[PDB]
């Protein structure tokens, strides 16, 4: 059998003269790498054997050994920075890319999954990756009329290797390999695969993670309404990604952001913003927040579709990291708004969520309240109402809040604190 | 998403 073999057998199967004792000792490698907890990567390392397996990968001849060779490599570069390093020392990315065009398969698939464990390492890795030319040939993986005549294992497969090339930053990846990239993952993000769904939107979420020039090459491809239907999956793993994108988008060009709204994002969130996942409810919020700094007809469209009262639930009730969310985008609402849009965040029940927040142990939530209240009385006077408002403030417990940060460990804190105490108490 | 995956049985 090929089963349980010790890492000197394989040794010596490999350094045989012999193809087909170097075929079986690469198999029994294979399942040490894929069939144990702890497989034991650093021992096939030490032996010397990553060379040997990416000579193997050459073996046209001998396709069982190129599958083989191919899978404990692939299981290699899954682990550590050090050990997927050894994998590309030892000579594996053009031996890789020329795998591609295999007429097997599945030994493509496994050259893809290779590649995308190699270039999910980081920034320099996944940029080696694309300098020894490995997109065109993945691209022509893809090049048919109809993705549904590929096995569904094999386009999730290159649809994650296809995001992991588009991943990571500092630096982000060359713009003419995702200008090269975006058509196909364009076609992957309108296919019907959860898995393919997912990665497809993990990969614009991170083409969207950077400045606006980067995220107008997306928003110019025509994603946002597809995103915006995902943004409504019953699938968590699509619809995660899906925010994160949309998310992202809306830190660019009030214009960028306009695209969003135009496209429906705001009618999905009032139940992202009620979402039973808190990290949903959290990215959400922050999403509303970089909309709320936008224009004044943008603030409007975010009253009209009715979340505004999200907004003060989520103040009143959520995860902390939340609630920071919500004052942000509270602050940046009170600081862009009219008159008349912050008269109807206070008659939606602003005030008090907004005060019970000021007993948090955390200096920088209280700043952002603080500059909202301010930014609440400057409207007020503008109505001559500071007096009402004031009034309000006090009824809830605010003054008696406001007033122990007088004294408080931070600067700006006791200074904008003191000047409301004064100016309308 | 994963940054690496193996392959395993």
């Amino acid at each position: 059998g090929t089963v349980n073999w010790s890492v000197e057998d394989i040794v010596k199967g490999i350094n045989s003269n012999n193809l087909e004792s170097q075929l079986q000792a690469t198999q029994a490698a294979r399942k040490l790498l894929s069939r144990e907890k702890q497989p034991p990567i650093d021992n096939i390392i030490r032996a010397g054997l990553i060379p040997k397996f990416v000579s193997f990968l050459g073996k046209t001849d001998c396709s069982p050994i190129q599958f083989e060779s191919a899978w404990a490599l692939t299981n290699i570069a899954s682990g550590t920075s050090e050990q997927t390093k050894a994998v590309v020392d030892g000579g594996a990315i053009p031996a890789f890319i020329s795998l591609l065009a295999s007429p097997h398969a599945h030994i493509s698939e496994q050259a893809v999954w290779a590649l995308g464990n190699i270039a999910g390492d980081g920034s320099a890795f996944r940029d080696l990756v694309i300098k020894h030319g490995a997109i065109d040939p993945l691209l022509a993986l893809l090049a048919v009329p109809d993705l549904s005549t590929l096995a569904c294992g094999y386009l999730r497969n290159l649809t994650w290797t296809l995001s992991n090339l588009c991943r990571n930053k500092n630096p982000a990846p060359p713009l003419d390999a995702v200008e090269q990239i975006l058509p196909t993952l364009v076609r992957l993000l309108h296919h019907n695969d959860p898995e393919v769904l997912a990665d497809s939107c993990w990969a614009i979420s991170y083409l969207t993670d950077g400045p606006n020039e980067r995220i107008e090459m997306v928003v110019k491809k025509g994603v946002v309404p597809q995103l915006v239907k995902l943004l409504g999956a019953t699938e968590l793993p699509i619809v995660t990604p899906a925010l994160r994108a949309i998310g992202n988008i809306v830190t660019g060009t009030d214009e960028q952001t306009q695209k969003v709204i135009d496209a429906g994002a705001l009618a999905v969130f009032p139940s992202l913003l009620t979402n039973p996942k808190t990290n949903i409810q959290k990215e959400a919020t922050w999403t509303m927040s970089n909309i709320t700094a936008g224009r004044q007809d943008q603030i409007q469209q975010v009253v009209n579709h009715g979340l505004v009262p999200f907004l003060v639930g989520v103040l009143s009730k959520a995860d902390f990291k939340t609630q920071k969310e919500a004052a942000w985008a509270i602050t940046n609402y009170t600081s862009g708004g009219t008159v008349e849009q912050i008269v109807y965040l206070v008659h939606c029940g602003i005030i008090e969520p907004l005060m019970n927040l000021l007993s948090a142990k955390d200096t920088k939530i209280i700043q952002v309240i603080l500059d909202a209240i301010s930014n609440i009385f400057q409207a007020a006077e503008k109505l001559g109402e500071t007096e009402k408002l004031s009034i309000m403030i006090e009824e809830c417990g605010g003054l008696d809040k406001i007033e122990a940060l007088q004294r408080h460990e931070n600067e700006s804190v006791y200074k904008a604190s003191l000047n409301l105490i004064e100016k309308y108490f | 998403e994963r940054r690496k995956r193996a392959k395993v049985e």
